[PDB]
């Protein structure tokens, strides 16, 4: 499974949340930003790694970070 | 989907009762049936084809050649036997153990029995010399 | 799936992935699940062992092919009218063309020619018979068991050494130093004066009766008195030890006596050499406090740190091993042709094309290594603190300034020199071949002027060779250089200019490819967090406008081709020089390589002809046969490679997708059932195996036309020459 | 020449480099 | 002089890979 | 209690042990000390209760001969283990000695006549009895 | 007793996976390859050393040799296996019968088949001439 890993840059736009085919991803309540919000990975062992979700980060340099690990058959993508 | 292809009667009561999936065998005896079908043919394109094919000793040639194409055929039959673990009754391993042993020796035999008929058909109208 | 059992991550993979990344990263030991420092130490000892016994059998392979179905004792008799045999060929797919064209004049069988030159090795060392050569079989097949006892031995509980015992450093140099470097050396030198020059003088001597042989008849008297000329003069006794210089006249290579004399030589410098560094006899060098010594003020901190930085590093120490391997490879390969060691070398125009070829090739392959291990040091083992403001951190501090430079040169190179090739090649077209750029070569040709080359505008700068080198050598140097038939500083013109700066694009070129993958390893500014992605990893996705290919293993796959193409264009050049020297055409040379049509006509369509020709339905076959075929072979191997460096993963997994869904849906083969499920090669993956099929099929293609133009067209030749004065 | 008494003392001698390569092989895995 | 043992040959480059093969496939596809 | 510290020898149980019976003598020692194993070599028996593991019942009893003779234990116990796991005491039956009498065993195997007072094998014809009877 | 000869790695993963002891196989299966195995061989003593050796007919004598060797072992092994009772799966009473037929199958046919090899080795090199 890959790991998905949400840095404190995180402004809390939503952004890779809506990007992600898989709801791998939701928003929590934190204080440290002004939307009061952040990016959680609960679901990281449906991720299959596209990446969607670091093409949909405005931050300069990213806010949330996919590191592919090992091959499952969900992060394969394998409907067989 | 469903198709014709998929679904024709005759067709599928065909396919039914060849020996892979026949009611009734063992999967020795259905690798004996499968690999005596497989060994007779195959001996044709060795034996006609084959680099020896005009001389004298091209059917001894081909027969080799094909006892050697179902040796080897057998080692990944075998080995896939030994590691499946799947399923229940002919996809045991046992099961397919079996079918690789049979299968080798009806494919060699079958081969052996189309050599014997193309080496010795002149013997068939024979009576009338 | 416990296969690979020393990746757990790769093991519970269910696809076909898993097998082939267990291959791919079974030699990375770092890697590993539960690997230690020091357990990767002694598995390297082991492993290392191994790999110096494959060397042991791989030449005792050879040696015993030779002696059991060569013709070494024929070819001993008749060096010149006797083709060395490698090994005999038993191929049941030959037919009767086939078993007659490789089967030599009055032979026995079939046989494959050898171009290794091994027989003018054996030879030059003195070996006369084949028992001579089955007892160094056996030899050398018992050492490499010595050396698989020794790794089994040192893999053992209580053999197996310390991690202080792999990180002595100084006691290791000094060893490496003295007794593998010099006293083999020494000993070769040994073997040179006992045996393989009475060998030439035609005494047999071997250990029947070399305890019984005065190698000089005088024998240990003048070394231990001081008196050493002795072993020089040749009035007291044939002489063993000389300082001639040059080549042999009658022989065109190296002076045995000479060849002695420097490893004897070279011995005394690397036991002394060996007595430098600071192990348990309080004399000698500690390594770290030379290198904390040399800091300038404007390289920051200096060369501090270095010491921790390359002894904690084992892919510092593999770079540093690679590249300076790469740079002797080339010099091996450079001056094997210019200054010949071996009896009947020269003459045999295939090998010293073999060889030459053989050497730079390999020599590319560990200089693009070189710069990957210093691209993995970069991502896995450099520490910035502990580095801190040293000369390696200063190089990663500049890096834009490099990679600029770099860029500058390869861009500045690249423009003029093909531009004036195709200014050449546009004149020649137009007919009007003395419009072209012809610049004459004078920097080097100044550079054989010092060296005592006669060349008339060109000026001795210091005096010439008399003055700057006024050894015992110097009279057979002289006669050397400037003589017929020698190939000692090649004379040089326009053509040598333009491939000279091609293949000087081609070096800073693959530097920059490998610098840069280097220097950005550990991040740039599309990426920089790039270091905790590691060495090798596909891309960061299509985002931030597409990162393909920018990984630091992506730079090492781009340098391969670089590193093929300018090694393509050295030997094509080594080539093209020779084949017109060999065969008498040389104006031909001087006058088709300065446009680039003259290389494609002159060299490559004219050289093909006996090649193609290897097989045909008009004359049958012959013994190019197997180089034709190879030639076709290497073409389709290198257009395969092609196939997986233009159509990338995605095509290719919908594919196999609806290859999946037939299978499961066939009756009598849905019964069949794989255990992996089948997937399409990773994105890294079918980069490597597609410049795998790349690399080969360039491989082959170049060594079957390099081989079957030169045996067939320019084989043989004389190799004496008349010394000049 | 390489009689065949020697080529049989070679593959012996290989059997021996050949068992070494087995201890050191299994060793190393 | 042509010194070759052809059933060597038939050993070494077809047998044994074959072998080997079957052999790899055990060691890669257990459990 | 453990076993006795042995490196292992050829000569114990083999598959007998497994399918039919092997025997389990049990010991106390004060002092750990060498004692020669009936299987063949030299074993040191711990400063506790030792268990050991033989083949036959005759090994077990030659082992307590030798812990009496050489190191005065008294206290040996032999036990018949059968493959489902049971262990019976086989040794001794009654606590006290075979050699001491004791009030309370039966008498097994007494004939109340001389050996010469035998009836003569002709007495005995076509029969299973014995003249021993 | 714990040697090196009975702890090898190596050593342990090769005979784990002779067919006497290789997972996943029927018992027939085991003996087809044992037999194959032993069958092959076994020829060769019979027909270069035996008492037709020097005339033509030495590999058939051979080949019929070896055959009656295998049919004999196999009333030893047919005998042995009516009788066990003692064990599950390959020591079964069944397990060790297949066991037998295999042996006796694979035996004689490794034969024939070096028979053949050895009757008809020159074909290998037949297409040069
Ligand atoms: C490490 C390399 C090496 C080794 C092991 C040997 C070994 C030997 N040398 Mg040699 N030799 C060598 C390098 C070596 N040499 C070099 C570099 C030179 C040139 C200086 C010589 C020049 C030389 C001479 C002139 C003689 C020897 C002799 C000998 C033998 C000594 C016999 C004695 O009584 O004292 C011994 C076999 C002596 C001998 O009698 O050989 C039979 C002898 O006379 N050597
Ligand atoms: C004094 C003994 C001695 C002798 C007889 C030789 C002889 C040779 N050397 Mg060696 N060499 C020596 C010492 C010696 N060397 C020393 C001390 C070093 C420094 C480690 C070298 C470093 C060296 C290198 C790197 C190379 C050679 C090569 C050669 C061959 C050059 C052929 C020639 O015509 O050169 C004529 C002689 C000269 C032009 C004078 C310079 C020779 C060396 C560089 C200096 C030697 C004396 C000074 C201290 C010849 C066999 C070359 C070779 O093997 O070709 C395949 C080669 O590439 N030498
Ligand atoms: C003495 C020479 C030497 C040694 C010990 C190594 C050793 C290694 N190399 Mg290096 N390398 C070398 C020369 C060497 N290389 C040369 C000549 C090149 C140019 C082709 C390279 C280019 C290179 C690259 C691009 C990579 C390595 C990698 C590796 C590591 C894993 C090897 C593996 O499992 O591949 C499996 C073998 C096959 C699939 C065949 C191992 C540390 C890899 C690594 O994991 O680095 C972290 C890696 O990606 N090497
Ligand atoms: C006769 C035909 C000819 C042609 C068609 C070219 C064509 C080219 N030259 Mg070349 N060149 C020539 C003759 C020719 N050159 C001669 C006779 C010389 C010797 C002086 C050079 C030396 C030369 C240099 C040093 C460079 C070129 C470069 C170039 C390329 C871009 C030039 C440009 O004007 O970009 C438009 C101009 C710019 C983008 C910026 C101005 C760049 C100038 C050259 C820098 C001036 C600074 C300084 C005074 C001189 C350089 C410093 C130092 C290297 C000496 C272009 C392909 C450039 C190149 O190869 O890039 C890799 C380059 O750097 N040429
Ligand atoms: C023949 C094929 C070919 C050619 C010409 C090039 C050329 C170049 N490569 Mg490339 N490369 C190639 C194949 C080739 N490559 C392949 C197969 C690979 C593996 C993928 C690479 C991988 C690679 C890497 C990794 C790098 C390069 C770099 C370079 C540049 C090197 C510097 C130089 O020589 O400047 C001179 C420029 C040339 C020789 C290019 C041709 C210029 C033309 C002739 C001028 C056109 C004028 C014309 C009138 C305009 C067209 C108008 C028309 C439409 C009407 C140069 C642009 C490097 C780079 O970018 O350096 C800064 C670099 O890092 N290459
Ligand atoms: C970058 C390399 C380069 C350099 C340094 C030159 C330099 C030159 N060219 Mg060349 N040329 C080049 C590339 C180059 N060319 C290329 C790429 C082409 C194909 C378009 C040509 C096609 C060409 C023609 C047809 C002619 C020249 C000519 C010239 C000369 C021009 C003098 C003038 O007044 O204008 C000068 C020596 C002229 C000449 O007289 O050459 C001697 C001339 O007639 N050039
Ligand atoms: C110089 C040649 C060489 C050497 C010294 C090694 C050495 C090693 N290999 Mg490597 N290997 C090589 C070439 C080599 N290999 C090649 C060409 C490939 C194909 C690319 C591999 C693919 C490979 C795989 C897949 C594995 C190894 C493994 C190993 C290690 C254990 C070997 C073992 O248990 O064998 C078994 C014994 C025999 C084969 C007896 C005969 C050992 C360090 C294994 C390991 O676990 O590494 C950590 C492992 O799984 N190697
Ligand atoms: C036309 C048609 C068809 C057909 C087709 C086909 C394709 C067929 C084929 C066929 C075949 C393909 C056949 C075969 C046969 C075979 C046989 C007849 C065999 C025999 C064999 C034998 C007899 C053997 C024996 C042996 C030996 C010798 C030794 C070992 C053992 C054994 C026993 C094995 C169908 C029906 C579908 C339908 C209708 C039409
Ligand atoms: C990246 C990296 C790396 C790598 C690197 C490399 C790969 C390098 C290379 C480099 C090289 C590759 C170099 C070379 C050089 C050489 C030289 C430096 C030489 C010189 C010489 C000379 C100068 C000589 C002189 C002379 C002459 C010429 C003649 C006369 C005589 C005399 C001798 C005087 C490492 C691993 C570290 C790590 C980090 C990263
Ligand atoms: C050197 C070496 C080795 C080896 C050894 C040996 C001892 C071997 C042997 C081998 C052998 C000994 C082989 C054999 C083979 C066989 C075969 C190849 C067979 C075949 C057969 C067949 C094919 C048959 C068929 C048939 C028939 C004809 C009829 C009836 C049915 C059947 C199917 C049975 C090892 C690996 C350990 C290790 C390393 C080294
Ligand atoms: C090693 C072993 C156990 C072998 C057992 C015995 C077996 C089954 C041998 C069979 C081997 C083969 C030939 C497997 C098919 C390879 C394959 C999936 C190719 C399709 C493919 C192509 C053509 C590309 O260009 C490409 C480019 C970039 C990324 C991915 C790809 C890609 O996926
Ligand atoms: S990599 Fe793809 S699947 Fe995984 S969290 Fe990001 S968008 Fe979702
Ligand atoms: S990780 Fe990036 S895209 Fe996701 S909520 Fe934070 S800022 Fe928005």
């Amino acid at each position: 499974s890959h790991s998905v890993k949400i840095y404190d840059t995180c402004i809390g736009c939503t952004q890779c949340v809506r990007a992600c085919p898989l709801d791998v991803l939701e928003m929590v309540p934190w204080d440290g930003n002004k939307a009061g919000t952040i990016a959680s990975s609960p679901r990281t062992e449906d991720c299959v790694g596209c990446k969607r979700c670091e093409t949909a980060c405005p931050t300069d340099f990213l806010s949330i970070r996919v590191y592919l690990g090992a091959e499952t058959t969900r992060s394969m993508g394998l409907a067989y | 989907l469903l198709t014709p292809v998929n679904n024709s009667t005759a067709i599928r009561w065909f396919i039914d009762n060849l020996p892979i999936n026949r009611v009734g065998m063992d999967e020795f005896t259905r690798g004996l049936e499968i690999g005596m079908a497989h060994g007779y043919w195959l001996i044709g394109p060795f034996a006609l084809l084959g680099p020896l094919r005009n001389t004298e000793l091209g059917l001894v040639a081909g027969l080799v050649s094909t006892i050697g194409l179902l040796l080897i055929s057998t080692i990944g039959l075998s080995g896939y036997a030994s590691l499946v673990e799947d399923v229940p009754t002919e996809f045991d391993r046992k099961g397919w153990s079996r079918l690789a042993g049979g299968f080798l020796v009806g494919g060699v035999g079958g081969a052996i029995f189309a050599f014997a008929i193309l080496q010795f058909f002149p013997l068939v109208s024979a009576i009338a010399r | 799936t416990r296969f690979p059992k020393f990746s757990q991550d790769l093991a519970q993979d269910p696809t076909t992935r898993r097998i082939w990344y267990g291959i791919a990263t079974a030699h990375d030991f770092e890697s590993h699940d539960g690997m230690t420092e020091e357990s990767l130490y002694q598995k390297l000892f082991a492993t290392h062992f191994g790999h110096l016994a494959i060397i042991f059998l791989w030449s005792s392979g050879n040696l015993f092919h030779i002696a059991w179905q060569g013709n070494f004792e024929q070819w001993v008799s008749n060096p010149t009218g006797v083709v060395p045999i490698a090994h005999a060929i038993w191929d049941p797919h030959f037919g009767k063309g086939a078993v007659e064209a490789f089967t030599p004049e009055g032979g026995a069988g079939p046989v494959n020619a050898a171009y290794s030159g091994l027989y003018y090795l054996y030879y030059t060392l003195g070996m006369r018979f084949n028992s001579d050569l089955y007892q160094g079989s056996i030899f050398l097949m018992v050492l490499a068991t010595v050396f698989l006892i020794a790794g089994w031995l040192h893999l053992q509980p209580r053999f197996r050494p310390s991690l202080a015992w792999f990180k002595n450093a100084e006691s290791r140099l000094n060893h490496h130093l003295s007794a593998l470097f010099g006293v083999s050396s020494l000993a070769f030198a040994g073997h040179m004066i006992h045996v393989a020059i009475p060998a030439a003088r035609g005494q047999r001597v071997d250990w029947s009766n070399f305890l019984n042989t005065l190698p000089h008849p005088a024998g240990l008297a003048p070394f231990f008195t001081g008196n050493w000329g002795v072993y020089a003069d040749p009035q007291a006794g044939p002489p063993i030890l000389t300082f001639i210089g040059g080549l042999n006249p009658a022989t065109g290579t190296l002076w045995l006596t000479d060849i002695a004399h420097h490893h004897l030589a070279i011995a005394v410098i690397f036991i002394i050499a060996g007595h430098m560094y600071r192990t348990n006899f309080g004399i000698g060098h500690s390594i770290k406090e030379i290198l904390d010594a040399h800091k300038g003020p404007l390289t920051g901190e200096g060369h501090r740190g270095l010491y921790d930085t390359i002894n904690n590093s084992l892919h510092f120490q593999l770079g540093l091993a690679l590249a300076s391997l790469g740079v002797v490879t080339s010099l091996v390969a450079q001056h094997t042709y210019a200054l010949p060691a071996y009896f009947y070398m020269p003459q045999d125009h295939t090998t010293m094309a073999a060889l030459y070829t053989h050497h730079q090739y390999i020599a590319g392959f560990l200089m693009v290594g070189a710069f990957a291990h210093g691209a993995i040091f970069f991502v896995r083992d450099y520490d910035p603190k502990a580095n801190e403001n040293n000369v390696l951190a200063r190089m990663l501090e500049h890096k834009e300034a490099l990679i600029s430079h770099l860029s500058w040169v390869s861009l500045f190179l690249g423009f003029h020199t093909l531009g004036l090739y195709v200014h050449n090649d546009v004149m020649l077209a137009f007919g009007r071949p003395e419009d072209q750029l012809l610049i004459e070569p004078v920097f080097a040709q100044f550079v054989q002027v010092q060296s005592g080359k006669i060349i008339e505008g060109i000026p001795a700068l210091f005096g010439g060779p008399g003055v700057t080198a006024p050894g015992e050598f110097l009279t057979g140097w002289l006669g050397s250089v400037n003589a017929n038939n020698s190939p000692i500083f090649l004379p040089i013109g326009p053509g040598d200019f333009l491939v000279h700066h091609a293949i000087a694009l081609g070096l800073h070129t693959t530097t920059l490819i490998l610098v840069k993958g280097a220097l950005d390893a550990r991040g740039s500014k599309l990426m920089p967090d790039k270091k905790d992605f590691g060495f090798a990893f596909p891309c960061d996705g299509p985002g931030r406008g597409g990162t393909c290919d920018i990984s630091a293993w992506d730079a090492f796959y781009l340098a391969v081709f670089w590193m093929l193409n300018t090694i393509g264009w050295v030997t094509f050049y080594w080539h093209w020089k020779w084949i017109s020297i060999w065969g008498d055409n040389v104006a031909q040379f001087n006058a088709s390589s300065t446009y680039l049509m003259g290389w494609l006509r002159d060299y490559l369509w004219a050289n093909s002809a006996p090649l193609i020709g290897g097989y045909s339905p008009s004359g049958g076959t012959n013994a190019l046969s197997v180089w034709a075929w190879m030639f076709l072979f290497g073409h389709l191997v290198w257009a395969t490679g092609f196939m997986f460096l233009i159509a990338w993963r995605g095509y290719w997994q919908e594919l196999i997708e609806t290859l999946v869904w037939a299978h499961e849906r066939t009756p009598l083969a849905n019964l069949v059932r794989w255990k992996d499920k089948p997937v399409a090669m990773s994105i890294v993956q079918g980069r490597l195996v597609g410049l795998a099929h790349f690399t080969i099929g360039y491989i082959l293609t170049y060594a079957a036309f390099l081989i079957a133009s030169t045996a067939a067209l320019y084989p043989n030749g004389p190799a004496a020459f008349t010394p000049a004065i | 020449v390489v009689s065949g008494a020697q080529v049989a003392i070679a593959f012996v001698v290989a059997l021996i480099a050949g068992i070494a390569a087995l201890l050191l092989s299994t060793a190393l895995g | 002089s042509y010194n070759v043992f052809p059933a060597l040959v038939i050993i070494t480059t077809l047998v044994v890979p074959f072998m080997a093969a079957a052999a790899l496939l055990f060691i890669i596809e257990r459990d | 209690g453990s076993t006795p510290l042995f490196g292992g020898s050829t000569g114990g149980l083999l598959r007998k042990a497994q399918i039919e019976e092997k025997y389990l003598i049990v010991w106390n020692s004060k002092e750990e000390q060498v004692f020669e194993m009936p299987t063949g070599g030299a074993a040191t028996m711990v400063a506790g209760t030792n268990v050991l593991y033989l083949a036959r019942k005759e090994q077990c009893h030659a082992l307590h001969r030798q812990l009496v003779s050489t190191f005065k234990i008294r206290d040996s116990k032999i036990y018949r283990v059968y493959p489902n796991g049971e262990q019976v005491l086989i040794f001794p039956m009654d606590g006290v000695p075979s050699e001491k009498s004791n009030p309370g065993r039966e008498v097994v195997g007494y004939v109340p006549r001389k050996i010469g007072d035998n009836p003569n094998p002709v007495d005995v014809k076509f029969t299973g009895k014995e003249t021993f009877d």
